[PDB]
């Protein structure tokens, strides 16, 4: 029926 | 009008999570990432709206996920503990034989883990409590308020204790009607 | 000790929909190193922890973060905020009470206690024989319950006197007339 | 007790009392308007030109501690205000100054540089700034430094002093050749 979404929090890069 | 549709705070160790929706101020649901459900506070909005909580499992993954990844780039400094500030008082008008709920209102929380429990005439109560998950402040510390179902009379007096890690000693607020 | 993350958005609305920010924030304990302000348009180093993160995401995320402004901000405002939180009307219950016992032509304080209404909107006046009170009117912020309901209480500094009438005048969107209370000496 | 505040800045009035709790008091300025005091364990508020500026810090009320916070300060603001603890009372006279530079920006060299300092028309100081490599020009409510030299670049301190009390005001000058 009546879907809620939210944000989505993104990844984050490592190394570098 | 504000809506935070993902609030998601991850902690370490222990893997601590939450992740709730707030409109207005207010707490819409908060996922209970163990049974895995949409926790909706007005039962009522979960006719007219719903959110799969799947949404909110991803999210608290990646919340774990970067966790790692910031804890590393900070060269693992650690949450400094902060001392939880709590206030008592009633939801609705005092009157000696009806039914009232007091609200134990604790704020400036950091980190996010706590115990706010209720004493009546000094002795730990159990039935007629229910908290909310932590709500964000500007600031980026918490708040959390706890309530306790009662009857205005003149023998009962009470209070909230609030044990924390910034705070060397469970904190009492006393409360008392008139 | 312990290490938190915190990941807050947050869609503010001006006059509906017709005004929509989204504001990203990625926080390390208490500590803000990345956010995302769709008045600046792309994400943000707010301290060196958000280099690695900002670079990265305005290339793979940007667009995706952007539209959330109407997949997420205003999809939900018109599909479940509408049909929920901005229906939502509770009426105020307004109770007079007297601060010190009554003892006529002694200093005194009223006390309007206006409760579990919402939503926060709300108009609270003091009125002493059809006059209103200004200066000697006090009130406490609005009191956020936590259950969906709010509460204030106005103060009315006054000494009662005989065939006087308190008056305490409530105006909520959830009333279509106002709420009054008296109170006589 | 003299407090002296900075124009735009925030001050933080006292107020100790004794049984240490969270008992009862407020704070009122001249006209004995209330500007703020505790509601059962509740902060109010009145309506008042300082209502959206003021404060307190209630977790210190446990302590005897009433104190009475502004923002953002006003040269208006400068008034006497009374803080009254159960019985006690105990005034406080705060007064706002401002130091302002009326030279603009760009700033050349030989150019004069003219101060202005802002102050409570209920009482009047004694200024003195301070080049950042000697001179010490003072005056009262205007300061002139007729020209300058490359030399001043920097960053001055000017001083007011009221009372044996005394505030002390930083700006940075930029004279270019």
């Amino acid at each position: 029926g009546n879907s809620h979404r939210g944000a989505i929090e993104w990844e984050g890069i490592e190394s570098g | 009008h504000v809506g935070s549709y993902g609030i998601t705070v991850y902690q370490s160790p222990g893997d601590i999570g939450q992740y709730t929706f707030e409109f207005d101020g207010d707490e819409l649901f908060y996922v209970d990432l163990d049974k895995k459900e949409t926790v909706w506070m007005l039962p009522e909005f979960a006719q007219l709206r719903r959110f799969e909580p799947q949404g909110g499992l991803q999210n608290i993954a990646t919340g774990k996920h970067n966790l790692e990844i910031l804890t590393k780039r900070s060269n693992s400094t650690p949450a400094t503990n902060e001392a939880p500030q709590a206030t008592v008082f009633p939801k609705s008008p005092v009157l000696l034989g009806q039914p009232n709920t007091l609200i134990c209102f604790v704020d400036n929380i950091f980190p996010p883990v706590i115990n706010i429990t209720w004493l009546r005439n000094s002795k730990s109560v159990t039935d007629g409590v229910y908290e909310t998950s932590f709500f964000v402040n500007r600031d980026y510390s918490f708040h959390k308020l706890s309530y306790l179902t009662f009857i205005p009379s003149d023998d009962d007096i009470y209070d909230c204790k609030v044990e924390h890690w910034g705070l060397e000693e469970p904190v009492l607020k006393h409360w008392e009607p008139e | 000790g312990s290490f938190v993350h915190q990941f807050q958005p947050f869609c503010y609305f001006t006059n509906g929909t017709q005004r929509i920010r989204l504001v990203i924030r990625y926080i390390y304990n208490r500590e803000e190193y990345v956010r995302f302000d769709s008045d600046v348009g792309e994400y943000r180093a707010v301290t060196e922890l958000g280099r690695p993160d900002a670079e990265y995401w305005n290339k793979q995320y940007l667009e995706r973060t952007r539209a959330e402004l109407d997949t997420v901000c205003r999809h939900n405002y018109e599909k479940t905020e509408t049909p929920t939180s901005l229906r939502r009307l509770e009426q105020p219950s307004v109770v007079i009470s007297l601060s010190r016992t009554e003892a006529l032509n002694h200093h005194n304080t009223l006390v309007c206690s206006v409760t579990d209404f919402y939503p926060a909107k709300i108009k609270v006046r003091w009125f002493r024989n059809g006059q209103e009170e200004t200066v000697g009117v006090s009130s406490t912020q609005l009191i956020r319950n936590g259950d969906w309901t709010f509460q204030v209480l106005v103060m009315l500094e006054m000494t009662p006197r005989r065939g006087e009438v308190y008056t305490c005048h409530v105006e909520h969107p959830s009333l279509t007339s106002p709420i009054t209370v008296e109170w006589r000496a | 007790k003299v407090v002296l505040g900075k124009k735009g800045d925030t001050v933080e009035l006292t107020c100790t009392a004794s049984q240490k709790k969270s008992i009862q008091f407020h704070w009122k300025n001249s006209n004995q308007i209330k500007i703020l005091g505790n509601q059962g364990s509740f902060l109010t508020k009145g309506p008042s030109k300082l209502n959206d500026r003021a404060d307190s810090r209630r977790s210190l009320w446990d302590q005897g501690n009433f104190p009475l916070i502004i923002k953002n300060l006003k040269i208006e603001d400068s008034d006497t205000y009374i803080c009254e603890v159960e019985d006690q009372k105990e005034e406080v006279q705060l007064l706002v100054f401002g130091l302002t530079a009326n030279s603009d920006t760009h700033l050349l060299q030989g150019q004069s540089l003219t101060l202005t300092l802002e102050s409570p028309p209920g009482s009047s100081p004694s200024v003195q700034c301070r080049s950042p490599r000697g001179k010490n020009i003072q005056g009262g409510k205007t300061l002139s430094v007729s020209q300058l030299e490359l030399q001043d670049s920097g960053t001055w301190t000017c001083t007011v002093l009221q009372n044996q009390k005394k505030v002390e005001f930083k700006i940075d000058i930029v004279v270019l050749a």
